[PDB]
């Protein structure tokens, strides 16, 4: 009923826990729009939400917080959702974001080139991906596991993200990775959530919450995504605007999580349950250091 | 000694009966604001919109050199508080308009440090 005032709806635990197959996704309200607030984008209303709901999660909040985003860019040049999470987060955050191709953006650094091209020294705090190819909307054709930037997210969260770190990769019906919910089971919990303005749509973002660097949970991710689908499929969504007119408490908490430096070996159930509480982050704390391999070639005679 | 003047360019574009620049990246907020001019945080008050700094940047959005010799953008990765009035166009806005340097606001959209 009241799920109309809250930001979105995070799927219920129940609907995780089954054995579904995968059927095509038939939404009722689908091609419905919300009404948004006067001159407000479809794409910051939907970063405000996940926000919002991010913000009734365990997030690991350090002092020198590092987030990257993928796929920032917009087909109208600029980067909305950067603009929500620079919004969102405490000042000073470092913030640095990626798209394929050029945009204008309020982020720290900006890389511009296919994903896979992207490499830091350092490791991250959050991970946030609006990556998203439209053409794998193709209801003609089986809708298997998708490879592409979702390998490398998936690498990218196993060698990059620190311990305590949280992640929101968007996902669709067809856009979707079994490794990646795999993954999921890593951290301490995980959902996916539908934002409200959006909720016409497939679309989701899947969340972990605390990194914990190794199976918690053994997830089958053929099996999880058809698990999501249904929960779609047999639970209607009232397309809402209605948390976008509170932003009193949007801020994100600094909570001067600490930030320690440790070596596999040291990470005991001590660790391993400040880390499933938000309060903890395992990384280093240096510089901040980015790349984007350049492919050089001579085009002459 | 050549040199493209793009600010000059708009502002003729604009008089000429041109549409402002589109996309301007609006923000969500209380619009309890300080209503100070450019911030670290949208800071809406009653009567403007916040938006990504960025995005209001003539020279960010054009792809062209930024006017300062060290190529540093005032606006970029902050807000830029528009008077409701004006909001259909904030690069203008932010062209044509400048900041009091002693209390943050809009000279004449908010300053009121040259009155008794
Ligand atoms: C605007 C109307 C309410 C359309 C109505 N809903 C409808 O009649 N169709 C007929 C099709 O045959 C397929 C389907 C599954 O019945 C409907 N549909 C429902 N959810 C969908 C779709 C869809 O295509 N695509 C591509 C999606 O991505 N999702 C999430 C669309
Ligand atoms: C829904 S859109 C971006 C919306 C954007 N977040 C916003 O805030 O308006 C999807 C984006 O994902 C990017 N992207 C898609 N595939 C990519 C890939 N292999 N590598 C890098 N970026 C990719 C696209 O260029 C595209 O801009
Ligand atoms: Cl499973
Ligand atoms: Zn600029
Ligand atoms: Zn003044």
């Amino acid at each position: 009923s009241s799920q109309a005032w809250q930001p979105g709806v995070a799927m219920p635990n129940l609907y995780k826990m089954q054995r579904m197959l995968l059927e095509k996704c038939d939404l009722q309200n689908y091609g419905d729009s919300a009404t948004l607030p006067k001159g407000i984008m479809m794409n910051v209303a939907k970063y405000t939400q996940l926000c919002q709901y991010l913000n009734t999660l365990t997030l690991a909040v350090p002092y020198n917080m590092r987030v990257i985003h993928f796929g920032a860019g917009s087909d109208k040049g600029v980067a909305p959702g950067t603009a929500v999470l620079r919004q969102w987060l405490p000042t000073g955050t470092l913030l640095v974001d990626s798209d394929l191709n050029d945009f204008v953006s309020d982020a720290d650094s900006t890389l511009i080139g296919d994903c896979a091209t992207v490499h830091t020294a350092n490791k991250w705090d959050l991970i946030i991906s609006d990556m998203y190819d439209p053409k794998t909307k193709n209801v003609t054709k089986e809708n298997d596991s998708k490879e592409g930037f979702f390998t490398y997210i998936c690498g990218f969260i196993q060698q990059k993200l620190a311990l305590g770190g949280s992640v929101a990769i968007k996902i669709t019906e067809h856009s979707w990775n079994a490794d990646l919910y795999k993954l999921m089971g890593h951290f301490a919990w995980w959902t996916a959530f539908v934002t409200n303005v959006n909720a016409s749509s497939s679309e989701a973002f899947l969340i972990g919450c605390n990194y914990l660097g190794k199976p918690r949970e053994q997830i089958d991710g053929y099996v999880m995504h058809a698990n999501y689908i249904f929960w779609r499929n047999t639970n209607p969504i009232q397309l809402s605007s209605y948390s976008l007119f509170d932003m009193s408490k949007f801020p994100l908490k600094l909570r001067g999580t600490a930030v320690m430096s440790l070596k596999e070996g040291q990470i005991n159930d001590m660790i391993l349950s400040l880390l499933s509480k938000g309060r903890l982050i395992i990384r280093e704390n240096n510089r901040v250091v980015i790349s984007s391999d350049v492919l050089v070639n001579n085009e002459n005679l | 000694a050549f040199a493209v003047d793009a600010a000059k360019a708009y502002k003729d574009y604009l008089a000429s009966g041109g549409q402002p620049i589109t996309n301007c990246v609006k923000m969500l907020c209380t619009h309890t604001g300080t209503g100070q001019a450019i911030t670290v945080t949208p800071e809406a008050n009653m009567d403007q919109e916040s938006f990504g700094g960025a995005s209001c940047c003539l020279y960010c959005r054009c792809h062209i050199d930024h006017p300062n010799p060290k190529g540093f953008c005032d606006l970029k990765g902050k807000y830029v508080q528009i008077p409701t009035t004006c909001a259909n166009d904030p690069v203008g806005f932010t062209l044509k308009n400048t900041v009091c340097t002693v209390c943050g606001m809009w000279k004449g959209y908010g300053c009121s440090c040259d009155q008794l």
